[PDB]
């Protein structure tokens, strides 16, 4: 294709059926990415983050937007659909979509049924894309409905721990090669 | 010199006009103390609050108001004494037709002739779909939603700075506001600033302090704080380039409940950039993206008076938020703590000595002149020396000037 290939931490390109954690570029700023209930709903859960660098989080699974497979790699600029492998309480699609609603006045990513699909449906729809014009493999994470919307953390605890959202600063990611589940 | 931005993340919605609006503040703007005025980002945006620029010449597209009403405000910021502020916004464009891909990376200046008028030659090599691949690659970070520019194409930086110097010139700005600063390099800032010779010049760089396993800040921010201090170096250490010092902005929002320890660094210096090169920080409470309508790192409402008490007496150039001013009902003490630090001449390197840091008490004294308490500590008179009377106080504040 065209678009280059995207890399987890051992320079393998990714694979669409393989697991990975996706952890930060900086272990500064945190661990992997999990599930977590917040700001008052237990379910659907949030994409979170946990805050201990040690914590490689949940391992997901990275699909060619629906319709898209083909050699099984996975590219930068695709529309890619993103899942935790995990099991969860709330017995939900562990799919990522970003959230219709504010929770604080702030856009999540969230878990489970999509309560308000619009006409296009593509609030499930997300890219990968490298962070800057650098030769390093670190990366960022877009939420692409309408517009794509780069993504970031909400790190003050506001509704009970870090979750993942339209904000900055943009989240610069790396991904991690994780056992088969 | 103290500065105010003049609008919030919902001004655009104003009836009648921002600009016009703004005309009935310049008195009570003026009155305060306050030096610079940092106005929104003027040019036509496919997004509403100007941070998705088009067409850069076109002010009259704004939805802030047209080229006429700015001038006017600006006219009469001048009169009083008061410098304006540009915001900037050159890391990203948007285009304003589609190319034979259909790709929307055919972009247009606003002026009748070729200024600005670029393709996606200009466009960052890898911002895909819109680039064509030929231009360089990014100097720095991507913006997601739309084609970051190519700052490296000479006519890019020639055509950029003759609308610096046009917005200067004709416009009347006095200085700038580099949007999303992590876009480009430090090298690129230089260029702009160089040419352009602003009178004041201050950088948004913003990036991830670092965490600990309990979801919360770090004591030591000195990579955070580090950073900030590299990219001023490079532009210019003794130019007018500054850069908004998130450190000291995210260390406060959670040493004010109930840590305020985390106010004193380890060699007894502030720990936010203030504590390294007060000269080219600029200090603030909240702006448009922390606090406002996007609410993506607000100051606890209920103690942003502490973050004033703190701001308004220490190092540093501070930042006064338009809502906090005028609609929360604060002015009257915000006025009176800009009044204590002019008066007695606190300026951005002033003298800070950190008296006591305990979790309910931060207790300093600048100058040798003025000291500032923050936390519930209910009677720290043995504390305070003598001749210095209580100067401001409020909730869970206090300030005491000499004589
Ligand atoms: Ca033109
Ligand atoms: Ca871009
Ligand atoms: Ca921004
Ligand atoms: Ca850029």
């Amino acid at each position: 294709a065209d678009p280059p290939p995207v890399h987890d931490t051992d320079g393998h390109e990714l694979r669409a059926d393989a697991n990975y954690y996706v952890l930060s570029a900086n272990r500064a700023h945190g661990g992997g990415l999990t599930m977590a209930p917040g700001h008052g709903r237990h379910c659907p859960l949030f994409v979170s983050q946990d805050p201990n660098g040690q914590h490689d989080g949940f391992p997901v699974r990275i699909t060619p937007y629906g319709v898209a497979p083909s050699d099984k790699i996975i590219r930068l600029s695709t529309d890619v659909r993103i899942s935790f492998r995990a099991y969860t309480t709330c017995l939900q699609s562990t799919e990522w979509h970003i959230d219709s609603e504010l929770a604080a006045g702030r856009r999540h990513v969230i878990t489970g049924p999509v309560k308000d699909p619009s006409p296009s449906g593509r609030e499930n729809a997300f890219r990968i894309e490298k962070y800057s014009g650098a030769e390093v493999h670190e990366y960022k994470l877009m939420s692409c409905g309408d517009w794509c919307q780069d993504l970031g953390v909400f790190r003050d605890l506001k509704g009970g721990a870090w979750f993942l959202g339209a904000t900055e600063p943009y989240h610069v990611v790396v991904f991690k090669k994780a056992p088969p589940a | 010199q103290v500065l105010f931005q003049g609008f919030n993340w919902e001004s655009w919605k104003h009836n009648g006009g921002w600009y016009n609006f703004l005309m009935g503040k310049v008195d009570d703007i003026a009155a305060a103390g306050i030096t610079h005025v940092w106005l929104p980002p003027a040019s036509q945006s496919v997004a509403e609050q100007g941070y998705m620029p088009g067409r850069l010449y076109d002010l009259d597209a704004s939805k802030y108001g047209n080229k006429a009403q700015l001038k006017s405000l600006i006219g009469a910021l001048h009169g009083k004494g008061v410098k304006a502020i540009a915001d900037i916004v050159i890391n990203h464009r948007t285009a304003e037709h589609k190319d034979g891909r259909g790709i929307y990376c055919i972009f247009e200046g606003g002026t009748p002739d070729a200024r600005l008028d670029w393709g996606p030659h200009m466009i960052c090599r890898d911002d895909r779909p819109y680039a064509d691949g030929t231009g360089n690659p990014d100097t720095g970070a991507d913006f997601g939603a739309a084609p970051d520019i190519d700052h490296l194409n000479l006519r890019v930086q020639k055509e950029l700075v003759e609308w610096l110097n046009w917005l200067k010139a004709d416009i009347g700005f006095d200085g700038w506001r580099f949007d999303f600063a992590k876009g480009y390099s430090a090298d690129v800032a230089k260029i702009y600033i160089d040419r352009s010779e602003p009178s004041f010049a201050v950088a948004e760089i913003w990036t991830s302090l670092a965490y600990g396993g309990d979801g919360k800040p770090n004591l030591n921010q000195d990579q955070h704080r580090q950073e900030l201090v590299n990219w001023v170096d490079k532009v210019g250490g003794k130019g007018p380039a500054t850069t908004f010092d998130f450190t000291t902005k995210g260390i406060l929002n959670v040493a004010v409940e109930g840590e305020l320890w985390r106010l004193r660094g380890t060699d007894g210096k502030a720990p936010g950039m203030i504590g390294w090169w007060p000269a080219k920080a600029v200090t603030f409470v909240d702006n448009h993206d922390t606090g406002s309508t996007q609410h993506m790192w607000p100051f606890p409402s209920d103690r942003v008076m502490q973050g004033y008490a703190y701001i308004l007496t220490h190092p540093g150039t501070p930042c006064i938020f338009y809502d906090h001013f005028f609609d929360w009902g604060l002015k009257e003490e915000i006025d009176r703590l800009v009044s204590v630090r002019t008066r007695h001449g606190i300026h951005n390197e002033s003298k800070l000595q950190i008296i006591e840091a305990d979790a309910d008490l931060y207790l300093a004294e600048i100058d040798g002149k003025v000291i500032v308490k923050l936390g519930p500590r209910y009677d720290v008179g043995n504390l305070i020396p003598g001749g210095f009377k209580v100067a401001a106080h409020g909730n869970d504040y206090a300030v005491w000037e000499k004589i």
